[PDB]
């Protein structure tokens, strides 16, 4: 569930 | 005016590596609305967790957690393709509205954080001087997360390119490349920047033929 | 809290020399109340003018004028004896109340300055970077006002001590001292710090016998 | 110590979008050595230009240019794979050594910038207050470059995934996707963030079947 | 320039009340030379102690002591008349020369403080964040010292004016004034700002006839 | 009408 | 010839 | 031995 730039 | 409403601390979200990414900088005058577009960390990722943070530290865990919520229903796609727009909106009353919208589906979730939330004046002062006492340790942390993220990019992209290469890749090359991805994957689980860098370099040194194939494939 | 009420610019008053003396510093959280006690510049002064200022510049004239008012009815006294307490009080609504009270009479006057007064956000930013562009010229101005004020102190005190000395002072000494006070008075009207310093030094060099008499008189 | 040697202004390099990426922050005490690893912007890119900058502005062109040099001989590879390590090293004498090393070949080029280079004290002060006068316009510039870069990522990756899809992609889908990449490519040449965002959204809305194929291909 | 020599911390001297008075501000570029003129605290004072300090705290004792030296041979004079010029001169090599010159005699003493003296980088950072953690307690300290100094001025001047008044002062008035100076003298030895203010106010309330006499005496 | 510190 | 992060 | 401003 992470977000990246 | 004799007075301004300003944010006493930066506000943002946790991104990959456990870092705070700022959406609204410290001392921005409110009302204000800022947005940025983020994406997924893994292939076929179906949800993102928006973890809202207040503070000036680079490590998410060293800032104050204002809340979290998930956005689900992300359709299957390679990592980094989905576009998840995150907007931080502080109104005239000092209330923070955070929303995450998937631009493919138009699906959206929000958290609302009342003006009283977050750090009191004593913690705000403590935070600003801790960020200052720790500018160096935070920089080294930022550089490590950046290295780890570049290594994870190299790992994932190289694996995808080995697969698209198939038999175009000489067996000697594939053996060298695969042993090096295993070594990189292992190093990625640690905390040693120079070890990650070392395994990334070994992959670059053994992948020159693979790089040529992948370039040609789309040339 | 996600928000603070802070003063975007320092607030204070004009004191002798045309300088801004700050009562509430830039970025103080409101509500807040600060006071300081001031006095008169001349013997037998019957009134003081409170000129309220907003900004970060050392010269009063380079800051924003929020208003002025007078406090009258100061009873006759030597300069520097009356005690005029000036209080700056910003309430929860961002309204600034400035009062000046004479502690001998208990007489008081006020000005009230509504939250909307003073510089808008564009002038506030201009002010903060002008104060920064000019930190040096403002320092030199501050040092000149300090020199001029010390010279005016020396002028006035030495004149009072010549009078208390009367015939204890040798005629040669009084001639030297009086020519030097005339020279100091003249230099005080200009803008040349080193000329003021030069006339103050000449007075110190010719006043050593007067200094001894005045010391003895109260010893 | 009564004195420190510090950098009066940030130092770094120009990266994609015309932005200054900082390697050594303003007011770092010297000597100091910092490194970061960069990569190529295009498939089959054979060289990188290291443009060295001094200052606090987000636009490269608004900072002071300390020099530039090229590193050649990058072997053919997809964009973003090569690892080009850039190190900024300021020694005890205040001399800045900038090097770029390709970690695949071990090839390196350097520029040396003597302590006297860059902005004088008057420009340094002008720079610090210009960065402050322009924090907003610089933020909007940063957000536009970020949008443009994400759009260029989406353009390039989607083109690579259409090719790997081949006939797995339904003809209706490919028509929709290809018209939308043309529209995105065009918008990328302009300066209108919301137009870029609009063309990226249209691509996400028409690419859901392509996304599913590309995910499956490596699943 | 890629580098500047700047002062990492303010430098100055201890003045009456135990306060640090700054001669050279934090982050001034060297070489630099600044001067200010000080005077004596007591009638017939024959010497001054120059206590040199480094730091950002308002209390002298909370800053780093770089040295002290005395200037003797001040000729007898009322407090506040002698002119003792104190110059802080940091040369190109980072060496600090502090001198104190009596402008009446031309007598001078110096201390030289080598570039390596004072706080190391770890204490410098600690100092800057302590000054920040304590901006409020330091402000209250500054306001107390200011009150105490104004009370000491009122005490001393009123005693001198009672003496010059002699029998012009009505006996009722002198009794009231003398009991109030005793009360002020006592309050001056403590730490209670409002008690000092209270005793100063009582003196102003009972001294209105004395004030009129002293004004008339020099009118 | 000035004030002093 | 650009570089990316 | 103090100094004043």
């Amino acid at each position: 569930n992470r977000l990246i730039l | 005016v004799l007075l301004l409403d300003v944010t006493p601390l930066s506000l943002g979200i946790e991104t990959m590596g456990g870092v705070m990414t700022t959406l609204i900088a410290k001392n921005t005058t409110i009302p204000t609305k800022h947005s940025q577009v983020f994406s997924t960390a893994e292939d076929n990722q179906s949800a993102v967790t928006i973890h809202v943070l207040q503070g000036e530290r680079k490590r998410a865990a060293d800032n104050k957690s204002l809340g979290q919520f998930n956005l689900d229903g992300i359709n299957p796609a390679p990592r980094g393709m989905p576009q998840i727009e995150v907007t931080f909106d502080i109104d005239a009353d000092g209330i923070l509205h955070v929303s995450a919208k998937d631009k493919n589906s138009g699906k959206e979730q929000k958290i609302t954080i009342k003006a009283s939330s977050g750090l009191n004046e004593d913690e705000i002062q403590k935070m600003v001087r801790d960020a200052e006492a720790n500018a160096e340790a935070d920089r080294k942390f930022e550089e490590l997360v950046q290295t780890r993220n570049q290594g994870d990019h190299l790992l994932h992209s190289t694996r995808k390119q080995v697969e698209e290469a198939g038999d175009k890749l000489p067996a000697d090359d594939k053996t060298a490349i695969e042993s090096a991805l295993t070594a990189l994957e292992t190093a990625l689980k640690g905390e040693d920047k120079a070890a990650i860098e070392a395994k990334m370099q070994e992959l670059a040194q053994v992948s020159q033929k693979l790089m040529e194939i992948a370039q040609q494939q789309h040339a």
